[PDB]
């Protein structure tokens, strides 16, 4: 669930 | 009865519609048109199988070493429609996603970020599959949660798409 | 001097010193004005960006070639494709060196349709960069599009020859999604010609070791081998391809024709046994061969032997793993099936085998939702839920039920008490907040679902995350939370005159907001296709055209996808009504964080104050919405009923006849709506006889056009003399209640004839419709 | 693993205990108190799920300093009908009476209501006894009813 915010 | 397809670009509207209904991961429509338009072969989707369209039920997006170093594979987000889970679904949509992630592009070590707080994932995801851990990144998630890393070595012959 | 500015980014604060200095004596000059603006967009302010880009297009007509390209690098960014081609051409036919312009453009006029003059202006780059294979594709992707496959197929086999007898790890993915793709083209000429094919099969047989797609080839080999009457050699590829991912049918059913044994059940049913034995317990082996059987002695063996087991373990698709065989073939199955379940609920002593009594009830409390026995669909669910109350998959079945018998409110309650069973895991956190948006409860919908959506609410941060599930669900609230708020200022005829002036606001605040909400659902698709830009000329570095040649063919049919559709038709019935009605502030500044769509830059009309009442909603519904989806939509998939309303409510109608017609060659004249969609057009200027004439030209004999003129013949009965239960086609006649005058005759023979209908819907066409 | 496992009741759960209250111990504990368990006195918890899907419940406090009723209380302990029966929630006591010597605490309090002879003639059969006597207008559910209590005890 790779976090593109952080 | 979920069918396990090879993921097309037609299924980005209906793919991302699920990893959003069922997940706290807001993702844009670019970052789907480049998983499935760079390395479109080894990212699988699977949902509804009716004959004599289809409904999204579960999917599997899997990028490689996007950032810069011995051919590393990754897996971005994975989910499934609740009224469908605990029936494989998740649990053998990835034994193909690896089983292509070292067949086409041939990458030696998988990787990812599973939360936990989590049963479903951090179980048949290190006991069925076997996938150590590596760095437990703290607050690496967008909720103050800390989430396991998970590495997973892959050498072709010791992971084929028909060991079941 | 600006060279240090133009290099100051490709954040070009250096360009300020130009607009501070270069605006010394000579001011009105391009080159310097244009950086000042390309920056603006690569620097926040878009509003203030054009007052330069455009305040510098009034000092040209061409201009400083070196500068026309810091103008076309913006047009290519303010979406303006057609116009960008020009700003570039205005470098090239002005003496520009940067010969990479024949590839900054060719990845633009390629998108905007012009595929003919895509190759000519792309191949012209290919010469100056011919030591870079990620170019030797576009001279064979555009040629392969234009329709000369030999100039495509030969331009890439003059790659496979050059370059070297050498392909290191850089191109270790090149000779795969490529010199296989060649076989997709180098065979799609043969079609059904034996002259090629063998070779296109012997070529596909040559690489194998060099083809690295493993799957994805088996089809232009393992079905070209089936295309030349050698049913084996391929039945021995699908038999090794079924064995590659047997959890998918696609490659399994074919094998029935691969072994020619399509219509030979007797070996067919047995084929999936010497199977089941092989590839153990994976869906296909068992399922497929129970959709083609005929024996209340045999069928009930493989029926029971598929079902029960899933029950004793607790599977939620224990039903929806068969909710298919209940649809395309009932009567035969949902008898054997209804009797092979309850007949097993006799030794489930709920204090001995419980994970069986709890779940072999949420099957029956799902099975008896098909038959719609409803009464016996809240029994099992409830009685199941009166044993284990900690299984959120009962409340869903209770809130599907209960919500299909109307009680929309009460249903989401049986869902909220399911949500509260687990805060984290938005698996129901939306579903619970779907139903409480289908009861108009937009408040304990926003809170109760904003909890995991990052302001002062949710519905604001769910626009920059796509989320077209929610909007076109939040309008099918507002659009239904208006025809009732707007049943107040039309019902009455101190707090009674002051109350009209309150409840007769929200009609403005929703019809305003509800249309303003659907524009976000289009705009995404506007910008879904408008983000396939950087991929024209950077899916080639990757070397992935086979997949890419599916994106372009996804692009045209993008504007006719699932959620653009229901977001048109559920919008039409709100736009179409503002063009047949015009013919015949502290709450605003204090409640503006509960209905906020986008930043305070763009959305200057909070409640679509403009959208709510625009000079002509016709050249709005077409530019915004429709006349894009009508340019793309394929023929045998285009709602004609909408089509016959769009050209009617504009003025055309001439098109209504060549629109109502082509609806007939789908149904066949004795359908419901085609009757109503003729009747209306019984008889714009004089020169609109022509409709009647042509209407009377062909379709004179059947059905009828000869009492249209004369006050006759109370055709309510005739309009329904084919044949009463066409309630699809009745509703029509009232929707437009003004050119179809008898008006208090049809509301009964619309209302009184919805008995044998679903309650949630039977009482939906009421109150609003 | 056997059938009846358990775990700690993470604040993501809770509502599967409120539901597992208001069913086990009907009309007892206010409709927000449990939210007030993790929002100075230390208060244990544990939701005992079985097979896979939850089916029991226990969430008990810890009193130390006036003597007589020191140690670990038992705010509620129950499990759903047609379950307990099969040991699914007899074992929670062993993981609550454990907390006594394992957290250092001689006794364990369990203020069962008066009538509940079914419960008061069973809990007795585990290591408990009617310490003291009856009470008077003591138990009162979030409704308006009232009952007497019955106390209990067990040292270690
Ligand atoms: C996490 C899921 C995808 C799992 O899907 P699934 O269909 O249950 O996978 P599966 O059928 O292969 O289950 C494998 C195992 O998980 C176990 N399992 C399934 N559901 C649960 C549950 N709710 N709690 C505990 N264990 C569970 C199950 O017992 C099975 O055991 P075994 O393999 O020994 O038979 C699904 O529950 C889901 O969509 N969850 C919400 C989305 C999510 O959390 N996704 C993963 C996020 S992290 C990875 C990236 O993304
Ligand atoms: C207000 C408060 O603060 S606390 C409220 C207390 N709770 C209540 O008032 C309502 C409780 N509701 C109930 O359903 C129950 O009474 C509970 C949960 C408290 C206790 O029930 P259980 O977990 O059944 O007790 P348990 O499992 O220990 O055993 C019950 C009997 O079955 C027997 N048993 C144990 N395992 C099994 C088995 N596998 N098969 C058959 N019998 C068994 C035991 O020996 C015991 O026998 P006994 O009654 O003669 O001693
Ligand atoms: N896929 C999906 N379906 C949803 C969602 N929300 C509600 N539904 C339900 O799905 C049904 C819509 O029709 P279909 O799309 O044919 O259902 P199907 O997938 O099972 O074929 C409705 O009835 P139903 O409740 O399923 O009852 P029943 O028709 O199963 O008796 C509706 O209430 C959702 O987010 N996703």
């Amino acid at each position: 669930s790779y976090s593109m915010e952080h | 009865p979920i069918n396990i397809r090879r993921a097309t670009i037609n299924d980005i509207i209906c793919m991302q519609n699920a990893n959003l209904h069922n997940l706290p991961e807001n993702y844009m429509m670019k970052y789907y048109m480049y998983h499935i338009l760079s390395w479109p072969e080894a990212s699988f989707v699977a949902t509804t199988t009716t004959l004599d369209g289809e409904k999204l039920v579960g999917y599997v997006l899997v990028k490689m070493n996007d950032d810069p170093e011995p051919p590393n594979g990754h897996i971005t987000s994975l989910s499934v429609m609740r009224t469908y889970r605990r029936m494989g679904i998740a649990e053998n949509l990835m034994r193909q996603a690896l089983f292509a992630l070292r067949e086409v592009h041939q990458a030696e070590y998988v990787s990812l970020h599973v939360r936990q707080s989590n049963r479903a994932a951090l179980h048949l995801y290190r006991d069925t599959l076997a996938f150590e851990v590596l760095s437990i990144e703290k607050s690496y998630y967008q909720d103050g949660e800390d989430a396991y890393a998970m590495k997973k070595v892959l050498k072709l012959e010791e992971l084929q798409i028909s060991n079941f | 001097a600006a060279k240090i500015a133009l290099k100051k980014y490709n954040q070009y604060k250096k360009s300020l010193k130009l607009l501070d200095a270069i605006l010394k004596k000579d001011g009105s000059h391009v080159d310097s004005l244009a950086l000042k603006g390309l920056d603006l967009y690569s620097v926040g302010e878009k509003d203030d960006a054009a007052s330069y880009v455009a305040n510098a297009i009034r000092k040209i007509e061409s201009a400083s070639p070196i500068c026309c390209h810091v103008l076309g690098i913006y047009m290519r960014n303010t979406k303006e494709y057609k116009e960008s081609i020009k700003w570039f051409t205005a470098a090239l036919n002005n003496g520009s060196t940067n010969k990479q312009i024949y590839r900054d453009l060719a990845t633009l006029q390629s998108q905007i349709g012009d595929f003919k003059n895509a190759l000519v202006s792309r191949k012209k780059y290919w010469e100056a960069f011919l030591g870079y294979r990620a170019n030797w594709t576009s001279l064979a992707v555009a040629q392969d599009v234009n329709g000369e496959r030999q100039q495509a197929i030969n331009t890439l086999s003059q790659f496979e020859k050059l370059a070297e007898g050498k392909i290191s790890d850089s191109e270790k993915y090149e000779h795969s999604e490529c010199l296989m793709y060649k076989n997709d083209i180098m065979y799609k000429a043969a079609s059904d010609n034996q002259d090629k094919l063998q070779n296109v099969l012997k070529h596909l047989n040559d690489i194998e070791p060099c083809v690295f797609d493993k799957f994805g080839l088996l089809e232009r080999k393992a079905t070209i081998y089936m295309k030349l009457g050698q049913l084996k050699d391929a039945s021995i590829v699908y038999r090794t391809l079924i064995k590659r991912n047997p959890d998918n049918f696609k490659y399994y059913k074919l094998l029935e024709v691969s072994l020619g044994i399509q219509g030979d059940n007797k070996l067919k049913k047995a084929l999936y046994g010497k199977l089941e034995q092989f590839y153990p317990r994976c869906e296909p082996p068992k399922f497929i061969p129970l959709t083609f059987l005929q024996d209340k002695e045999e069928l009930s063996k493989k029926l029971r032997e598929y079902v029960l087991p899933q029950l004793e373990r607790g599977v939620p698709a224990t039903f929806s793993n068969v909710k298919p065989l209940y649809q395309r073939r009932k009567s035969k199955v949902s008898p054997l099936l209804e009797k092979i379940v309850l007949d097993y609920l006799s030794g489930l002593d709920p204090t001995q085998d419980p994970i069986p009594f709890i779940w072999t009830n949420y099957y029956l409390s799902q099975h008896f939702l098909f038959l719609k026995d409803f009464p016996k669909a809240q029994e099992y669910i409830d009685a199941a839920l009166d044993h284990t109350p900690t299984l959120v998959e009962f409340y869903i079945l209770k809130a599907r039920i209960l919500k299909h018998l109307g009680l929309m409110d009460t249903a989401a309650g049986i869902l909220e008490e399911g949500r509260q069973l687990d805060l984290q895991d938005r698996f129901i956190n939306c579903k619970t907040v779907k139903y409480f948006l289908r009861a108009n409860n937009i408040d304990k919908a926003v809170e109760v679902a904003s909890l995991f959506t990052k302001s002062v609410n949710g519905i604001k941060d769910l626009h920059l995350v796509e989320a077209s599930w929610f909007i076109v669900e939040q309008a099918e609230a507002y659009y239904r939370l208006y025809l009732d708020r707007k049943k107040k200022l039309d019902d009455l005829a101190e707090q009674i005159a002051n109350d009209i002036k309150e409840n007769q606001w929200l009609v403005r605040k929703y019809k305003g907001l509800a249309l303003k909400r659907f524009n976000a659902i289009p705009k995404f698709y506007k910008q879904f296709e408008d983000d396939q830009l950087d991929f024209h000329s950077y899916c080639m570095r990757k070397g992935t055209p086979r997949a890419y040649l599916e994106m372009l063919e996804w692009g045209k049919a993008l504007y006719t996808k699932p959620m653009y559709v229901r977001a048109m038709k559920e919008a039409s019935k709100l736009y179409f009504q503002m063009h047949d009605d015009r013919l015949k502030n502290k709450r605003k500044e204090t409640e503006a964080k509960s209905v906020a769509a986008y930043p305070s830059d763009q959305d200057n009309d909070v409640f679509g104050e403009k959208l709510i009442e625009t000079s002509t909603p016709m050249e709005d519904f077409a530019t915004e919405f429709y006349n894009n989806y009508s340019m793309q939509v394929r023929e045998d998939e285009r709602d004609y009923i909408l089509d016959f309303e769009f050209n009617y409510r504009i003025g055309k109608l001439a098109l209504c006849f060549a629109s109502l017609n082509k609806f007939a060659k789908r149904f066949g004249t004795t359908s419901g709506l085609f009757g109503s969609m003729a009747i209306v057009l019984l008889h714009d200027p004089i020169l609109k006889k022509v409709v009647t004439k042509s209407l009377e030209k062909e379709y004179s004999e059947n059905f009828p056009l000869n009492e249209i003129s004369n006050n006759s013949f109370d055709w309510l009965n005739f309009y329904q003399e084919k044949f009463k239960n066409d309630i699809n086609g009745l509703l029509f006649l009232y929707r437009y209640r003004d050119d179809v005058p008898g008006s208090s005759n049809l509301k009964e023979m619309i209302i009184s004839s919805l008995s044998p209908l679903e309650p949630h819907s039977q009482n939906e066409i009421l109150q609003y419709y | 693993r056997d059938i009846c496992t358990l775990d700690n009741v993470y604040a993501n759960n809770l509502g599967m205990l409120t539901k597992l209250a208001h069913v086990t111990v009907p009309n007892l504990y206010q409709d927000a108190f449990f939210s007030a368990l993790f929002a100075k006195d230390v208060h244990f918890t544990q939701m005992a799920y079985y097979s896979e899907i939850p089916v029991g419940g226990l969430v008990a406090k810890l009193v130390p300093k006036e003597l007589s009723l020191k140690g670990i209380q038992i705010e509620f302990l129950g499990v759903l009908p047609n379950y307990r029966h099969k040991s699914i929630g007899s074992k929670l006591l062993k993981f609550a009476e454990d907390k006594c010597s394992e957290c250092h605490q001689h006794n364990v309090f369990v203020y069962l209501p008066a009538v509940d002879d079914l419960t008061k003639q069973w809990f007795i059969a585990h290591g408990f006894e009617q310490v003291g006597e009856t009470v008077n207008n003591f138990i009162k559910g979030v409704n308006g009813d009232e009952q007497d209590a019955i106390l209990l005890k067990k040292h270690i």
